[PDB]
């Protein structure tokens, strides 16, 4: 009699992202067509990055009547667990997050794969002939998440060398022996913090000049805002994937821009996180595939369990319209292919300035074009 | 008065017991027959098996064996498995015992768990050392695809900070013939290259390398795999082709030999049939790691009599009492057992100091021509 | 009306009948149902099996032939054996088909015998051929002790004449099992190697290359034996060392794969041992030239009706009456059979004019790159 | 009742070799004790080099009482069957002339094998630093009765290189050859016709000059005489066994001399040759192993035949009498080894001159020693 729809989240409530306010914002537009079944969304929070404490909670979400399972979008372990379960029990597992180590498959993601992203970089060296390459890894994952950049090129100080930085250890020494080896071009990768923060001692080392070039592999690039870091000169490349083509894009930010005083009023507001922008679209998404699934075969759901072996009898049956969805979100269009990742999507590269960010170029699926 | 210990290993097609398992029943055997350890103290087990790349199942094997009580919890021996019986410990206050490599997260806030398996982190620095002691110029890593570069770190360090050119190559994880791989690596006069795999996948690509034509004194390679020593490298002696590895297994000690010696006297798992090229009466460094898995931690607890095994409730109930302590003697003992000297860092609990021996290809077969430690660097012969 | 033809097959560990006395007797029940030669006439034979590396039965199993009437005699297949037959035949005039190279003194004063197999001291120039062909400055042919070196006297004779500095070298006749000698030949970088040896011998050593790490595109070697297309190269044919050797069977017309194929159909000798690495399926050239040698022979007697097979007697008797004639037409019979074009020299009688098709080991196996003949020099592709 | 053995002999008569008179030599001076048992020597000739022809020859040996079978020495053919049969017969043979392509064994040999022969000419060259080598092959067989030399060396121009001569076709165009490629040694391989006529039209080219250094393989080398070709500068080395020590040298030499030009004077006598000087020795160590055998067993000697499969009872053992022989005949100490050579044994390298032959030096089986 309705349309459920597990959520783990693990974002926070106080100047968080705003996901648990993403989905909300999704439930009413869906629920705004009047004329069918409802749309409810059951929102599952999380505590700490754990398999253990994940395992608990899927065993409260199949006893429920649920069609699909959204997120974690920042719970690298706790997405894993999710999906080798999700698999055992036929119903989708809506990704969107973390990616790391890719036997029963059955989900789909609307975060750009590691193959993407790693092409991605690949394709912007490229109009550079290939220059001094000197990655700033953050941790470990850092090699996976760009497993096909790192492999693509030869390992060494002429071409592409890779450097970790130590936790509490922060980015200095770094900076500094990229000057030794006159290294011009630096792609760093981390969240938005240790994004803001590579740059901010290296702006203070000339490492600002025109003559470097940077490339940002983290997606929270449109909100990372640089105020007294940056210059006239500066080359400090970005990723972004929000959609303007969408009328509802304005709306959306609007929630989050009152919503973030309106609770925590201890900061400023970024601007629009790509978190809540993924949750947002994957709402629509299933409810879209459900309901092409529900032109063909009724659908019923279930009470499952952790302790019976049984399974979604329309799993399989939904999955593949989970294939054949074709949705205009913020953040482009929606489709899956294959294995199920998503394709025929545009990445737009943005870059800072003195006020603001200006789309300097655009990476498709098949082929690279700036300018 | 007795106490209970875990146990958790998967099925294999091979019997009813793996050599993993097999390692496990082996140990608790002798130190019970042995007043040399645990005197007036007899040891006990409850063997839960479960399934292959199954980390779900796994989680409810795991918390089932907290019910019936017990000190320790053994397994199993897969990646995303253990991954999961590791978090349900470090929840419940519980040791983990692990024998084996596995993909730990650097945001794992965990602290109830030790690995004897010698820390990739700190193998690699071993396998550097033979790089540039070959004064070598170039270098071509080929990791398996079962697992990612992030076990190579330290690698793909090097050519930042010391002088090495190195490239990376992905073995095809789906079949051991890789024509292609090897035919490139010919192409590129890349000599150099050094195998990241078990001994498994190893020899499925000696066999490839041979019929390339690319065994010759012109190439050499070299191997992360513990279990070089265990290889049937015949057909390959008489070539000419270099081969460099390392053995943590100390079978220059007579206590050490006298061990294995009685486990081959028990085999169970029949031996593999030639087709792989693995040289049959050797025992592994999987189930040797087991051995050691069990004193490492029958000292520890040798020196805490005052412990109950209380029956706990994973997804609900409080951390085990004497577990916040249990654990801290654990990644405090040392034994001399089968694979050296055992010791726990004082931090991350990781074993990152060990004992290996350098291990060549040499007309006769594979000699050990010297050692490596953390703490010295390097002493060749 | 009928004819008595001869018949001497050593005995063999492989059955009844060796391929060697099968070719015999499928050649003589070929023509009989065959219209296109021996039209009016009917063929029948004596058979007379002896042992191995045994003359002297051999001489008094021919001479027990000829009491039994007959216009020729094929066989043995052995050296020192079908020499003894060769001169109790020149010496009652009666023809000696051999189908198998033999050390053959210079001092022959013989004259009623004809050999098929292609005449070693032309086959010699189209090795030297290919020496030059490959701008070839330094080889090392490496010979049996079975026969002398003097089977390769052209080859000896290439330094003088020709800019080549050859060397000599022998395989150990007792076990094919010879490290050493491939030993030295990697010590001197003899990459160029010219071996002379059946597909027995000559599959023993290659397996000893491989193990020598000397199987690589550096090394080419050169092999005289006509059997090198049944030779299972497919261990080495990834590899990429090159492989060059010769073919007198005409495999390209299909009159001529027609025998070969009704040929497998019948073994009777079980295929031998994957051990020694010989390719089933095809026919061996042993056996090619005695189906040829009873066709170049039913040829000649065609055209001389007038002939009875008289009963001589050797030790003490008179020359065959029509022997010195009936010997005549078989050195000026021509016939297109298996190993091609068949014809006896105007001279010697020995087969020193044929036609053969050189072969290369390429990335799929071996591949005809073109032929040779002594009228014409060496046409390539 | 008495000692017989046959010898298969292919020497003429008129203005031979004199072999059948060698053997009468022989035996003549065995009966001069007085005191045994006799000694009978059958002679049995052959016509032309056949297989054949030597067959039926042994089963006329076999009916008669032999203990041992000599010759033939210039039969290489008929001397190879001859073993054959002796070796199924148990009747030892002694072998003393050709020697090609060495299952059954039972016999040995007088006459050099091809391996000290080889080594004789390698061990010349020696005290020369090996100049350029240039073989003078005869015919197909001089490559394996030096098969030790040819492949002891490199082959090629500045080391050794192998020139055959065709039949009918004469020393010519070869040593025309030899004078391009500057080379300086020869040595030809042919018997006592050959090896006068090689450097008769050699000598009128300047190739009788000290500058150039001939070795000959011939064992007909002392009764070799080259008048009208040589010089007091030249250089032709040789070989001989003739051991002067023998007191009884001096009257053999008488027979043969006088013999010649007693039943054919149409020339004149070179001088003793090799080939009546091992059967001279061979006849003696024949009854020399018997007389030692004739101690330990009594031997009886019963008629064979080639029909039947019977063999010599005391074959086997007379076999291990002639190996422990120690006969000092016409050419040495002949003694033997363990497969049945010759060794111990010293070999006298003569060399031509005005008048003559001159002992430059000698070549043991161990070792050389020129001048």
């Amino acid at each position: 009699s309705s349309l459920r729809m597990a959520a783990i989240l693990d974002d926070q409530t106080v100047c968080g992202r705003g996901e648990r306010l993403a989905l909300a914002l999704a439930r009413e537009q869906i629920n705004g067509i009047i004329e069918k079944a409802r749309v409810e969304v059951d929102i599952f929070e999380l505590q700490r990055d754990s398999q253990y404490e994940t395992t608990d909670t899927m065993c409260q979400i199949l006893p429920k009547g649920v069609v699909s399972v959204l997120g974690p979008s920042s719970s690298p372990a706790s997405a894993s667990t999710v999906s080798h379960i999700c698999g055992e029990k036929e119903i989708p597992h809506i990704k969107v997050g973390p990616e790391e180590t890719p036997l029963r498959f059955a989900s789909v993601s609307l975060y750009p794969s590691n193959e993407d992203v790693s092409l991605a970089v690949s394709r912007i060296l490229k109009s550079f002939n290939y220059p001094s390459a000197s990655l700033i890894c953050a941790k470990a994952e850092c090699l996976l998440r760009l497993e096909e950049l790192v492999r693509g090129f030869l390992i060494s100080k002429e071409t592409l060398s890779v450097r970790m930085l130590d936790d509490s250890r922060d980015p200095t020494p770094l900076l500094k022996e990229i000057r030794d080896d006159k290294v011009s071009t630096i792609i760093i990768d981390a969240n938005a913090s240790i994004s803001h923060l590579v740059l901010r001692k290296a702006s203070e080392l000339g490492m600002t000049s025109a003559f470097y070039k940077y490339i940002l592999t983290t997606m929270d690039f449109p909100i990372l805002h640089l105020d007294g870091i940056v210059e006239d000169s500066s080359n400090i490349l970005g990723f972004s994937m929000f959609n303007t083509s969408h009328p509802f894009y304005p709306e959306f930010v609007r929630s989050l821009n009152m919503s973030w005083r309106e609770n925590c009023e201890a900061s400023t507001y970024p601007g629009p996180a790509l978190s809540a922008a993924l949750m947002f679209d994957a709402v629509h998404v299933v409810v879209s595939a459900v309901r092409e699934l529900n032109r063909s075969q009724e659908i019923g759901v279930k009470p499952l369990a952790c302790t019976s072996a049984n399974i979604w009898p329309h799993g399989t049956s939904l999955m593949n319209y989970l294939r054949m969805v074709e949705y205009d979100g913020l953040t482009g269009r929606v489709e899956f292919n294959s294995k199920g990742q998503r394709t025929n999507y545009t990445l737009r590269i943005l870059e800072k300035s003195r006020q603001g960010h200006r789309e300097i170029g655009v990476w498709y699926s098949n082929r690279t074009l700036a300018m | 008065h007795v106490l209970r210990f875990g146990g958790i290993f998967e099925y294999v097609e091979s019997g009813p017991m793996g050599a993993e398992e097999l390692a496990f029943r082996f140990a608790v055997n002798t130190i019970n027959r042995n007043r040399t350890l645990l005197p007036n103290t007899t040891l006990t087990y409850d063997t839960q098996k479960i399934n292959l790349y199954d980390s779900f199942e796994a989680s409810k094997k795991a918390c089932d064996q907290l019910s019936l009580g017990v000190a320790a919890i053994f397994g199993p021996s897969h990646s995303s498995s253990a991954n999961a019986v590791q978090s349900i410990c470090n929840a419940l206050g519980v040791p983990h015992i692990q024998t084996r490599w596995k993909h730990q997260v650097s945001d794992n806030k965990d602290s109830f768990y030790v690995s004897l398996y010698p820390d990739f982190s700190s193998l690699s620095r071993a396998i550097l050392d033979l790089v540039q002691f070959f004064k070598w110029k170039t270098v071509t890593v080929v990791y398996d695809d079962s697992t990612g570069l992030i076990r190579l770190q330290e690698l793909i360090k090097a050519p930042s900070r010391y002088n090495l050119r190195l490239k990376i190559r992905q073995l095809p994880a789906d079949t051991k013939d890789a024509k292609p791989l090897l035919k490139e690596m010919k192409r590129g006069k890349e000599f150099h290259v050094i195998f990241d795999c078990s001994h498994e996948m190893a020899a499925g690509i000696l066999k490839q390398a041979l019929a390339m034509g690319m065994m010759t004194e012109y190439y050499h390679y070299i191997f992360t795999t513990l279990d070089l020593f265990a290889l049937d490298v015949e057909p390959y002696r008489y070539s000419g082709v270099n081969m460099t590895g390392f053995r943590i297994l100390n079978t220059e000690n007579t206590q050490v030999s006298s061990i294995i010696e009685k486990w081959s006297m028990e085999r169970l798992q029949a031996p593999p049939k030639p087709d792989s090229g693995l040289l049959d009466g050797f025992m592994t460094t999987d189930a040797a790691l087991m051995y050691d898995a069990v004193h490492v931690v029958s000292v520890a607890v040798q020196q805490f009599p005052q412990m109950t095994v209380s029956s706990l409730q994973c997804n609900r109930h409080k951390p085990w009492r004497f577990g916040t302590r249990f654990m801290s003697l654990i990644k405090e003992a040392h034994w001399e057992g089968l694979t050296g000297r055992i010791t726990f860092n004082k931090t991350n609990g990781l074993r990152t100091d060990f004992d290996l021996d350098v291990i060549s290809l040499k007309e006769e077969g594979l000699e050990k021509i010297g050692t490596w430690d953390p703490a010295s660097g390097l002493n060749m012969t």
